[PDB]
């Protein structure tokens, strides 16, 4: 229900890389539920099932060493406006739910700026219209800013740059590297 | 190297030099009039080798070819640099509200 420090300047940092494109990625935890980290997939057209379906088994491959475990899924529209999940983050969300329990499909608002769609039996309904609960809300947009300025996005690289390029890796060390000593 | 330039334009210049050295060769047997009408062999050999350097120089400035495949000149490009298209780009996007807004 909470983020780490280090998911929220990776979910930031791969939203500010492509603003045009729209931004997928996969919310990795250590196996109440918090969210340490992300591992983010691809951008531009999303709705494509093989690329998709690759990810969660090359993911799980590096989880299941790294004692991880994958808790949700977050997706940012095109739009600025529009933050509707679409069938896509419905059918992602569902293949998560039965390999985890309480997943959370997130959605970015471009115009805080994050809503968390819970499933109760019924359909996936968000929280942050009520509330939303994060570690410690300053430090997080402070140490966002301080990768922002810098212009540190240049420097991410998520899964689809890893398919094309393999010496990129998709876990970001150096992102992380620099966001612990901030 | 693009010392071919260069190269070709010695030899263009040494050709000059050489074109000159015949026609005041031609000048003084026709001033004497003398029924050799042979030209030197030593214009003739630096005539030949100006031509030479310069054919050379000029078969090397030309500029290199290309391949004939198609599918060699697409080898690096990616997906992300092919789904942009100039005319239909919008402008509603987070990048307008995160950058400068």
């Amino acid at each position: 229900v909470k983020l780490t420090t280090q998911a929220y300047c990776k979910m930031v940092l791969h939203g500010a890389k492509y603003p045009h494109c729209a931004v997928n990625g996969l919310l990795v935890a250590e196996k109440h539920t918090l969210f340490v980290d992300c591992i983010p997939l691809f951008h531009g057209t999303l709705a494509l099932a093989p690329m998709l379906e690759v990810a969660l088994t090359l993911i799980d491959s590096w989880c299941k060493d790294h004692s991880y475990v994958i808790a949700g899924y977050y997706q940012a529209n095109e739009r600025v406006k529009d933050a509707s999940p679409n069938q896509v983050a419905e059918k992602v969300a569902s293949r998560i739910a039965e390999g985890f329990s309480d997943t959370a499909l997130i959605m970015v608002d471009n115009t805080p700026t994050i809503h968390v769609y819970e499933h109760h039996e019924n359909r996936w309904r968000c929280r942050d219209p009520h509330h939303d609960y994060c570690e410690d809300w300053p430090e997080a947009q402070r140490i966002s800013a301080s990768l922002l300025d810098s212009r540190s996005y240049e420097t991410l690289v998520d899964f689809d740059n890893h398919l094309d390029d393999i010496r990129n890796d998709w876990t970001n060390p150096e992102i992380n590297k620099a966001v612990l000593h901030l | 190297p693009s010392l071919w330039k260069g190269l070709v334009g010695i030899g263009l210049f040494a050709l000059a030099h050489a074109a000159f050295s015949a026609a005041q060769h031609r000048s003084y047997m026709r001033l004497t009039e003398k029924e050799d009408e042979s030209l030197p062999i030593d214009i003739v050999l630096q005539t030949l080798l100006a031509f030479a350097v310069t054919c050379y120089g000029i078969v090397h400035i030309a500029g290199e070819f290309k391949d004939m495949d198609a599918t060699s000149e697409l080898k690096n490009k990616t997906f992300d640099t092919l789904r942009n298209h100039p005319s239909f780009y919008v402008f509603n996007h987070r990048g307008r509200v995160l950058f400068r807004p």
